[PDB]
């Protein structure tokens, strides 16, 4: 978000969630 | 004296290092002076 | 209303707060004359003092009362102190408070027999001792940065950031201007041209000033003197022989970049610095590089900034950027300072009076360095 | 009167501040006291003994670093007390304490007198209207804007890990660990020392620290990358000198998962959320594993989220769906669910007003702190 | 081996050299390089460049004095390399360095490049059957006969302690600082400068060493006895001359409780001692109190074991028995230890053998070093 980019702690380049294989 | 009181002891040197090694898990030198 | 008197062993520096430049600047030298039982004519002084003892070299014998910025004939330095004030000042000592400047790292006797001295002989109604490099920063108005306050005892770098002193990373050095005239006039015989007297030494000293200048490279710059006798230069004496100096021109003021060849067994003037900023706070090791301040009248060789730049530069990081601060009035840059500092409302308070010196005693000035 | 409430997050590294209502803090300095330690020489130098937020980051070199507040536990109230005085200050908010009321968010588990203590500084130091403690965890959901998730929040100080469902907290299955960011650092420091690099000074663990947050990466496989050759990425120092980390890269962070390597006889961060889970009843064990939030400076590492999920996924019951969510702003959600909340018409109700604390005292803070 | 172990004791002053079963070191000699600094003109005049042991001793005017490693850290390796060849020369040990098997005692927490370095020359340039190196600590405990004591070396280089409980060692508890006796002679140099004595020289900075061993005590109460006026005790000088030490005697020694008077953000030696015990579990705590151990040279001071029970009182628990025990032989205790384990039958396993360093190379010397 353009809003909270000020920050100088924020992420960039990193997926939003970690999730397991729905397929065993 | 001193020699006299060490002088049978032993120690294990069976799988040992020391070194800053992650992989399995902690270790301990010197097992036993079996 | 306060006085400022610089006690070099070369020159003193003597003048009212407030003022530019120094009123009175003489030589500190005593010159008694090498009279026998024979007879002498009229008009003879004991003991000569200052531009007298300059002017009748020929008789006099002339002794340094502070020797590596000690003084180690108080008697004689009592009889400059004297000259300072009712002759060359034309004031007396109880009228003004006089602040006076010690060299880091001196020995505390010092301080404790001068502080005696001026309340005691003299009765002066206050009297400060301040420490020259510090005094240095308020000519440049500077509160970060390292001074390399060169003088004619010894020779010290003081690292101070933001005003406030690292007392670890002071490196006092004994190698000085004195020691360089006595180098000079070693090699100056070897070539041919002998002095040997204490006034030829004065003489050698004068000859220095004028001619000798830092080599940006040691080696090239002897190749080439070796090739050509372009750099050869003649020089009038107060005879009328004449003398051509040479190669040894630009040879003296080498010895404080490599002191081996004097025989100190210490590092160089650059390598003092390094050093110095090397025992200093990491952070701080960028604004000491930006602010590397040259005092003093030992640094007022030709092209000595050059040669420091390219030393420093060599020793310090490639990442990192090296500034030396050389303004053109380094000589009187210390007693500017004190002139700025006794000018100052604030320092008002840091006076310590007759009255303080009484009740405490000479062990007051201990408490009261900083 | 309804002033609006200031949101103070009390974080072990870094302070976020701003009015309610704000969308991010305004104002976020580092938690410590940095008192000057070389002597003050110069009269125009830097006034002060007491330097907090950027005055104390620019003139760092000069400062002795103390953290008063440890494993989230104030040690130095008086300290504390200068540091929320700060934020009231020109130099941060510049609004007077007596006229909005405060929002605090505490980490879980604490002392009964650690509250008693810091509510008598905001009523009885400070004339605040108003003052209401809340969770870490809780206010994470108002910023994610989830009724139901485990928030696994591992700060600099502490990690905690608090398991709240459809608003619902259960307060037997929170689960507490003293070892957190600052101690990786501390781990890191003793590598640093190995390959030999000795950072003695508090100025200089500033720097350790930085070292970490720019070159440090979380491996996947322990074993893969102590075997496979690592990769020497220099790190240049304020003076330009270059440092090789190494192989300590991925051995520091390592610490969060296996705390026998500092040698705490404790669980590893990756059994902290699996524990809390498993101590739920049957029924909602499947729905907290389906809904995981992550927080805290402590998950920012290169791989965090790669390696826990693989952790848990070992631990965790077979079959399972596990969705790990984070938020982009990790380090500010807590914060931003502070003003979120502060914002609503039912904060009225849910903080204790002055007159309040004087008539009942602690005792009401006890009541509805959790 | 049917071949003696030879015992090396690498201390930054003095290196302890002989064969196991030896009741005492029967080669000592000060660990440095002396080089020529004069020129030879004379035919008949002193051979060699190079003067290690008694021969530098005897002409130590002639000689430039160069230490080549500093806080147990090989600065130079040329120069240490020469004089673990002059161990095995004529002049000392007189044997082949293939035949014997060697065992090193280094200090604890040293660089690992410093330990990887010294080990390549004892297989490279030195055809050694085997290598161990073992710590100071532990053969500590070996001379005075006892597997459960506190462990604290004072020596010139390093200061470090080490709890090891019934043959454990606790690796997290190990506190180590780079201020030791070497830095106390400079500290002390310091004082006679300002003093008014002046030591430049590499051979007069040995002088300083021995007014150091000669006239130091340390006071109970330092305020006391520094404000208190001292009597001035003479020193004889090697040529003739007296000098008067004065209060430097209790000034200088301080530094081992001080480390701010230098100006070092470090632990003092009596919290070294205490902190390194606190750091162990709760039950043993008091067991270690009770077995302290004094070892190194540093622990020689006048009043050193009534300062130390002083200062380790104030912060230790109240009512816990402290029993502070002094092997008669500090200096020696190292070496023999090393004698006494070299001369065991478990020894022989602990070895390293120069094929196992061929094939696995300096892993094989961090997997079997402690
Ligand atoms: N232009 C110059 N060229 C060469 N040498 C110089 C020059 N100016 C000064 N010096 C040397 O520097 C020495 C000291 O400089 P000076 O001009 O006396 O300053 P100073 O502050 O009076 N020294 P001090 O007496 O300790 O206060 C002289 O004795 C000369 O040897
Ligand atoms: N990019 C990063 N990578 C790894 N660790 C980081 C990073 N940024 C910050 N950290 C660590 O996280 C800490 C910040 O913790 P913080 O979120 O302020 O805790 P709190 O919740 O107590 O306020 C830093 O001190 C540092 O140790
Ligand atoms: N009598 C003494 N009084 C005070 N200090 C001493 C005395 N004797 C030796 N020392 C100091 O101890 C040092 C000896 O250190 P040592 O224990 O031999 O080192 P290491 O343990 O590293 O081999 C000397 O160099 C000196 O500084």
């Amino acid at each position: 978000d353009p809003k909270y980019a000020d920050l100088p702690g924020i992420a960039r380049n990193e997926p939003d969630v970690y999730e397991t294989s729905d397929l065993p | 004296a001193a020699y006299d009181k060490f002088k049978d002891k032993r120690v294990g040197t069976k799988g040992l290092d020391f070194s800053d090694r992650i992989g399995k898990t902690k270790r301990t030198g010197y097992e036993s002076g079996e | 209303a306060a006085l400022v008197v610089d006690n070099g062993s070369g020159m003193c520096k003597a003048g009212f707060a407030g003022d530019d430049a120094p009123r009175a600047v003489f030589p500190s030298i005593v010159g008694r004359p090498r009279h026998q039982g024979v007879m002498v004519g009229m008009g003879q002084k004991d003991s000569y003092v200052g531009d007298e003892a300059q002017s009748k070299r020929g008789i006099l014998t002339l002794k340094y009362p502070i020797e590596h910025g000690i003084v180690t004939n108080w008697d004689d330095m009592e009889k400059i102190w004297h000259h300072t004030f009712y002759n060359e000042l034309r004031v007396a000592p109880e009228e003004h408070p006089v602040l006076l400047t010690e060299a880091p790292l001196n020995p505390k006797a010092n301080r404790e027999k001068m502080t005696q001295i001026m309340f005691e002989t003299f009765n002066t109604p206050a009297m400060y001792v301040a420490i020259q490099a510090v005094l240095s920063l308020y000519a440049s108005g500077r509160t970060t940065g390292i001074v390399m306050d060169s003088g004619d005892g010894v020779t010290h770098t003081v690292p101070i950031y933001e005003g406030y002193a690292l007392p670890h990373a002071i490196l006092r050095l004994d190698l000085a201007g004195r020691d360089l005239t006595d180098y000079l006039m070693k090699i100056l015989t070897e070539r041919g041209y002998s002095f040997t007297t204490t006034a030829e030494r004065e003489i050698v000293r004068d000859i220095k000033e004028k001619l000798c200048y830092v080599a940006l490279d040691f080696e090239q710059e002897m190749a080439t003197a070796a090739s050509s006798s372009s750099l050869e230069k003649s020089y009038e004496l107060p005879d009328g022989q004449v003398i051509t100096i040479g190669n040894e021109r630009f040879r003296c003021p080498e010895a404080l970049f490599q002191p081996s060849f004097l025989g100190m067994e210490s590092c160089g003037i650059h390598e003092t610095t390094f050093n110095s900023i090397m025992k200093c706070d990491v952070d701080i090791r960028k604004d000491l590089y930006a602010n590397t301040v040259l005092s003093g009248g030992t640094t007022m060789y030709p092209g000595i900034a050059d040669r420091m730049q390219k030393e420093i530069t060599a020793l310090a990081p490639s990442t990192m950027k090296i500034k030396i601060i050389a303004p053109p009035e380094r000589k009187y840059s210390v007693w500017i300072g004190g002139s700025i500092l006794a000018s100052l409302s604030t320092f008002q308070q840091m006076w310590i009076s007759k009255q303080e010196y009484d009740e405490s005693g000479p062990s007051i000035v201990h408490r009261k360095c900083f | 009167i309804a002033n609006q409430p200031v949101v103070i997050d009390n974080g072990s590294g870094v302070i976020k501040a701003g009015f309610a209502g704000d969308q991010i803090p305004k104002y976020c300095f580092p938690n410590y006291v940095g008192r000057p330690k070389h002597v003050r020489v110069m009269a125009g130098a830097l006034e002060g003994d007491i330097f907090i937020g950027p005055k104390a980051e620019e003139h760092r070199g000069l400062l002795s670093i103390r953290y008063p507040m440890e494993h989230g536990i104030v040690k130095d109230w008086n300290d504390m007390e200068r540091i929320w005085q700060y934020v009231y200050s020109k130099d941060q908010l510049q609004t007077f304490s007596e006229e909005h009321p405060v929002l605090l968010t505490e980490a879980p588990l604490n002392p009964r007198k650690n509250r008693e203590r810091a509510a008598e500084v905001f009523f009885e130091t400070f004339n605040v209207p108003a003052l209401f403690i809340s969770m870490q965890a809780v206010l994470s959901l108002y910023a994610t804007g989830r009724t139901t998730g485990v928030v696994l929040d591992s700060g600099d100080g502490v990690t905690h890990a608090v398991p709240i469902y459809e608003g619902f907290a259960m307060p037997h299955s929170i689960m507490r660990i003293d070892i957190a960011g600052r101690d990786v650092s501390r781990f890191l420091r003793l590598y640093l020392r190995k390959e030999g690099y000795d950072f003695h000074s508090s100025s200089e663990f500033e720097i350790v620290k930085a070292i970490k947050e720019r070159a440090c990466y979380l491996s996947i496989n322990p074993q893969k990358d102590e075997t496979l050759e690592t990769e020497k990425a220099q790190y240049y120092l304020p003076d330009g000198s270059t440092i090789e980390i190494g192989p300590s890269r991925f051995r520091a962070p390592e610490l969060l998962f296996r705390p026998d390597l500092i040698g705490e006889e404790s669980e590893g961060i990756h059994e902290v959320l699996v524990f809390a889970i498993q101590k739920s009843d049957m029924d909602l064990r499947r729905t907290l594993f389906s809904n995981i939030v992550l927080s805290g400076g402590s998950t920012l590492f290169k791989g965090f989220g790669d390696r826990l999920l693989s952790e848990v996924k070992k631990l965790a019951p077979k079959d399972v769906k596990i969705r790990i969510s984070a938020p982009q702003e990790r380090l500010y959600s807590t914060w931003i669910g502070g003003s979120i909340l502060a914002s609503l018409d039912t904060f009225k109700k849910m903080w204790v007003s002055k007159k309040e604390y004087e008539e009942d005292g602690a005792r009401s803070i006890h009541r509805k702190t959790f």
